[PDB]
């Protein structure tokens, strides 16, 4: 019927111009369409919503072109639209089930691909029009921060963060450049951005800490694009960790000259010297360094007191990592594993067998943090005795064969990932507090006597680039800052200097 | 004309509170005196330099609307002191001032154009740093993409210095100079697209280096995408030289070869007619590139695969040279160790599936090869190899209606392996549920009589899966099969009383529910009310209930 | 026996002129503010955390800010004071 009223259309057209007056074009026109289409509205939604139930392009891009010629006729097209695309972002996301939340790429590639589908499909059939191009907006908005994953970690912050780990995937170790263009995309839709910049601090640190990245590059090109898209500031917070990894690498060549001078180690040292108020780490446990890396501590020691009298330094042990490499053994075996698995593998030279609390005291380690680094060296079938009781005796096996001769025991521990993700998740809400009350104190240092309404909208104008607070949590802040005596109360508040 | 004054007064507090409050009044006033314009340009240039970060953040985004409200001469000054300051030896500085010219560019004109090429032109020449070629040619390309037709003049300026960067040692600066060369292409004159288009064979005529060669392939192939049509004249040229490469032994050459093959393909269709029969020949000799392996070299395989499905999926007139030559690689090759190949391969017979809707008659005769080699993927522990087999099942079925008439047993237990799996996602259930319906509507009833009796448990066990899709999928198949079962325009022998039983139990609860959604319940309806309509003689008390 | 090959470490570099203490207030820096300490315990102690600046200097956040309220220069230099980190 669409292709008949088209036909028909045209043939009016050349009717009305060959063999009737030019007034009647107009007139002609108007009632032609009006017979032919508006008496027909109910019919064409329906078909519509068929059409975009089983793809079919071409259908949506005749209908499109004849609504278009009734006055305020695409309203209901645009609705529909909006919709079906929101349906099915969440019906797409929902057929990932509980696998989609620690998974990142499968959960940022089914937004893309209902993104890219539907997008081609407003570029295509609907000729780029503003209202389709802002109801894919819309859409896409409502279904990316509220859905199923959402739903099962009872917050709309999953979704920020599982862009951040997605990239960081991505950047570990040609078409790179589309996928981040595409996460990128992605990022203009997130109501909570400051989620997703944390954690994409962290990720980076920890990945410039470790120097496990594909290229520098992509870093670059990432850099760029988040220039892009976020502020400044955030910007001159990463090019800081840069700053401070390059001049660590200029401060190690340095040191690196001085020890041929005197007399060499005897193991391969590096250090990565780092500002404690630019980075997200903390400070390590209390351990005791294991005797024979003595030397190299005590002579980086002296070298940055010589360089620098007024620093001191300050080292992580759970951070670092080295080789051991074993003659003990059936053949010749080399292995990669951090300080605390050193500690409790060098222990034991001559001896064989050791108590859990003999153990502790000779290395000085905690007890969760003890028995999480016993637990994966015993899955590395490097160590024999699931539980560990204060009065267990662990002792080394003989003859440990591996298929490699290269060994990684290596591997993140369970607890630490959650332990980390609701720490970073605490920390954002300190911080939104922060910035609340910051806001709160320069918009009254400003306007001496300001109103409440007034005082919430220009707070809310004011952090909407980054989150959208809540009306409790600035009532909340306001009222610790009363207690501060920052601002005075004569419903009106003034500033009290 | 007092407010202004305050403001400017504010602005130097030394305090940041004062100085942040009184920018964002500034913005917002200038959203909403010829003296006063020198003032506020001045304090806008010198708060670029300030010690808080929000500070220059403010100052960035409020340097935006200050061009269309300030004069033509002032904005003259503002892009002279940005592009100056670009070239500074302070980082804050460069980088805060090319985030301004972006700013500035964004919104907005011919005359700062011309002294804001004049300067990117005389940067990027230079190549003793790095940074600032990178930073000028990423702002030529943002200057490019728009209001880029009024630098008619320049072109070959930007050309000359342009093309030199290719040869740089640095890749960045190669691919950004590949993205503004693209740009440039896409609105220019006749003249400078011929000198490009013969500089480029010019130095792919003499291999000065292996390094060069790949970046000049890329550069191609970035023209063929963005120009398109011009590039078609070309192309008697261009092919001889991309054949004579493509047999050189280095990996990562090949691969820029083949892409240059596909985009000339689907950017150029009716120049590259003479040529399609060469490309289609060498990406069937390199579809099947393995040496290391007998039964990293997969790029090679997906770019050709790529390009087969590319060929295919335009040219229309080809179909029986298709099925001649195509069709017996790609169904050899689904039994590919790599899996992301196997997908792109998968990809490429759906839409030569996609194509055929005589070839139906060459694709029957393809059937029985298809059943047999994907019988055998159908055994694969991955769901996504799994779920092509069961899409490509759908769609052959869909283009061809009695296709499987002689390959139900064999193909039936494959679908029946995939529905009861633990390690099967609701993705696998659903796509299967979706190929035996499509299987079922499209067949004889008489073929699945044999196979009822394994048929109707795994159904009846899918209808009772928590997640409501599969639900759906298992009513909307547990209708058909209830139709074929016992046929009412149809004389059939088959006894169909064991399992009236179980359908309708497994009906039955889901029919009465009041909680489960909407789309369960429709199902449900029309379920009932076909097992009525067909079997209803044979129940019992429980039809005045229903 | 173990042999070593290589170590690589991590360390953190901090300024020695405070004696693991804040500046203002002769408390460790772990501890509470001295007007925490003196009141009872409310919605104010529960936010007594570390602040650092850009210039690596680290006081209780109260502190600081009751600092900044008049001045707007760091105790230890005399650089405009920039908070960089919670
Ligand atoms: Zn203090
Ligand atoms: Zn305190
Ligand atoms: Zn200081």
């Amino acid at each position: 019927y669409m292709k008949k009223a088209e036909a028909r259309l045209l043939e009016e057209q050349r009717r009305v111009q060959v063999y009737l007056h030019e007034s009647t074009q107009d007139e002609l026109a108007r009632k032609c369409e009006q017979v032919l289409i508006e008496k027909h509205l109910e019919i064409f939604h329906t078909e519509f919503q068929n059409l975009l139930d089983a793809d079919k392009n071409e259908d949506l891009g005749r209908m499109y072109n004849l609504v278009s010629r009734i006055q305020d006729g695409l309203g209901e097209l645009k609705k529909l639209l909006e919709t079906h695309i929101h349906n099915q972002g969440l019906a797409a996301i929902e057929k990932c089930g509980e696998a989609a939340l620690n998974d990142p790429k499968m959960y940022v590639q089914t937004v893309l691909d209902v993104h890219k589908k539907y997008n081609a499909l407003v570029m295509s059939a609907f000729n780029n029009d503003a209202g389709f191009v802002a109801a894919l907006d819309k859409a896409c908005g409502r279904f990316i921060n509220n859905n199923a994953v959402t739903k099962m970690a009872q917050s709309s912050s999953k979704s920020p963060e599982l862009l951040a780990r997605y990239c960081d995937s991505l950047l570990k170790k040609a078409e790179l450049e589309d996928t981040l263009n595409q996460v990128m995309v992605v990022f203009k839709y997130i109501e909570d951005k400051d989620v997703f910049q944390k954690f994409y601090a962290k990720m980076l640190a920890k990945r410039l800490v470790h120097q496990n990245s594909a290229s520098d590059d992509a870093e670059a090109s990432m850099i760029s694009k988040l220039k892009q898209a976020c502020g400044f500031e955030y910007t001159s917070k990463l090019q800081r960790m840069f700053q401070d990894i390059g001049v660590s690498k200029d401060l190690n060549e340095q040191f690196k000259k001085h020890l041929t001078n005197s007399e060499p180690l005897d193991l391969d040292f590096s250090i990565q010297v780092l500002s404690s108020g630019s980075w997200p780490f903390q400070q390590s446990c209390t351990f005791a360094l294991p005797s024979e890396l003595e030397r190299s501590y005590q002579r980086f020691t002296a070298f940055y007191a010589s360089r620098h009298s007024g620093r001191k330094l300050t080292w992580l042990y759970q951070l670092s990592k080295g080789e051991l490499v074993t003659n003990c053994f059936k053949n010749r075996y080399t292995l990669q594993a951090s300080t605390f698995q050193m500690a409790i593998l060098l222990q034991y030279n001559t001896e064989d067998a050791y108590t859990v609390q003999q153990l502790t005291d000779s290395t000085q380690i905690k007890m969760d943090i003890l028995a999480q680094v016993l637990q994966i060296l015993l899955k590395s079938k490097l160590l024999v005795l699931v539980e560990l009781k204060p009065d267990t005796l662990i002792k080394l096996y003989l003859g440990y064969k591996n298929k490699k001769l290269r060994v990684n025991i290596n591997v993140p521990m369970k607890t630490e990932q959650k332990q980390e993700q609701e720490t970073t998740h605490k920390n954002i809400e300190e911080d939104r507090k922060l910035l609340i009350q910051a806001a709160i104190v320069r918009i009254m240092k400003m306007r001496k006597v300001l109103k409440h309404q007034q005082l919430l909208g220009e707070v809310l104008t004011q952090l909407s680039s980054r989150f959208k607070p809540r009306v409790p949590v600035i009532k909340k802040c306001i009222d610790i800052l009363i207690e501060k005596e920052y601002l005075e109360r004569v419903d009106t508040y003034s500033y009290l200097a | 004309s007092y407010h202004i004054s305050n403001l400017l007064e504010k602005m130097t507090s030394s305090d940041k509170d004062f100085r942040f409050m009184a920018t964002n009044d500034l913005m917002t006033e200038l959203q909403k005196d010829d003296d006063s314009e020198r003032k506020v340009v001045k304090m806008i240039l010198k708060l670029l330099e300030d010690k808080n970060g929000e500070v220059q953040n403010l100052a960035v985004k409020c340097l935006g609307p200050l061009v269309s409200k300030v004069k033509e001469y002032q904005v003259e000054t503002i892009v002279d002191t940005l592009c100056t300051n670009m070239l500074s030896d302070k980082e804050q500085l460069r980088d805060i001032s090319s985030i301004g010219l972006k700013t500035v560019i964004g919104e907005l004109a011919a005359n700062v154009c011309k002294k804001i090429t004049g300067r990117l032109t005389s940067a990027i020449a230079k190549q003793e740093d790095v940074s600032v070629q990178l930073e000028a040619l990423d702002i030529m390309a943002d200057m490019l993409s728009r209001q880029g037709g009024l630098l008619v003049n320049f072109h070959p300026s930007i050309l000359t210095c342009l093309l030199p960067q290719l040869t740089s040692p640095r890749l960045a600066v190669r691919k950004r100079t590949i993205i503004a060369l693209g740009h440039l292409v896409m609105s220019c004159g006749n003249i400078v697209f011929v000198d490009l288009i013969e500089h480029l064979l010019s130095e792919l005529s003499k291999n000065d280096s292996m390094s060069t060669t790949r970046t000049y392939i890329q550069c191609i192939a970035a023209i063929s995408r963005q120009a398109g049509h011009r590039i078609g004249e070309y192309l008697e040229k261009i092919i001889p030289l991309v054949v004579k490469f493509c047999n050189v032994d280095d990996d990562e050459l090949r691969e820029y070869c083949i892409q240059a093959f596909e985009s000339f393909v689907r950017r150029c269709p009716k120049e590259v007619y003479p040529h399609v029969s060469t490309i289609i020949n060498i990406c069937l000799k390199y579809l099947t590139y393995d040496p290391n392996y007998n039964y990293m070299s997969w790029k090679v395989r997906r770019a050709a695969a790529k390009c087969l499905d590319a060929v295919v999926s335009t040219r229309h007139e080809m179909l029986p040279e298709f099925y001649k030559t195509v069709s017996p690689a790609l169904i050899s090759r689904f039994k590919e160790r790599e899996e992301n190949v196997k997908a792109d391969v998968f990809h490429a017979y759906l839409s030569l599936l996609k194509q055929t809707r005589t070839p139906l008659t060459m694709l029957q005769s393809q059937v029985p090869n298809i059943v047999k080699a994907l019988h055998k993927q159908m055994k694969e522990k991955s769901v996504k190899t799994r779920q092509c087999c069961f899409n490509m099942l759908t769609e052959l079925v869909n283009v061809l209606p009695g296709a499987l008439t002689q390959h139900i047993p064999v193909l039936v237990p494959g679908i029946i392996f995939s529905l009861n799996d633990k390690s099967s996602s609701s993705n696998l259930k659903i796509d299967a549920l979706s190929c035996l319906y499509v299987i079922l509507c499209n067949h004889s009833p008489q073929v699945f009589h044999p196979h009822v009796q394994a048929l109707v448990p795994p159904v009846v066990a899918c209808v009772g899966d928590p997640f409501y899709k599969i639900t759906s999928e298992a009513l909307l198949v547990t209708q058909q099969l209830v139709k074929v079962i016992r046929p009412l325009d149809q004389p059939s022998s088959f006894d169909a009383t064991p399992y009236i039983k179980d359908l309708f139990t497994c009906t039955i609860k889901r029919l009465k529910a009041a909680d489960i959604d909407q789309e369960v319940k429709e199902r449900a309806i029309s379920c009932m009310g076909q097992i009525i309509c067909n079997l209803g003689d044979n129940l019992g008390s429980d039809l005045p209930n229903t | 026996r173990f042999e070593v090959k290589k170590w690589n470490a991590v360390a953190l570099w901090a300024w020695d002129i405070v004696v693991d203490n804040c500046a203002i207030c002769r408390n460790h820096i772990m501890d509470l503010c001295i007007e925490c300490q003196a009141n009872q315990a409310s919605a104010t102690s529960e936010e007594c955390t570390v602040a650092w600046g850009v210039c690596n200097h680290a006081f209780h956040f109260h502190c600081i800010s009751r600092w900044l309220k008049t001045r707007q220069v760091c105790p230890l230099d005399n650089r405009e004071w920039e908070f960089q980190k919670y």
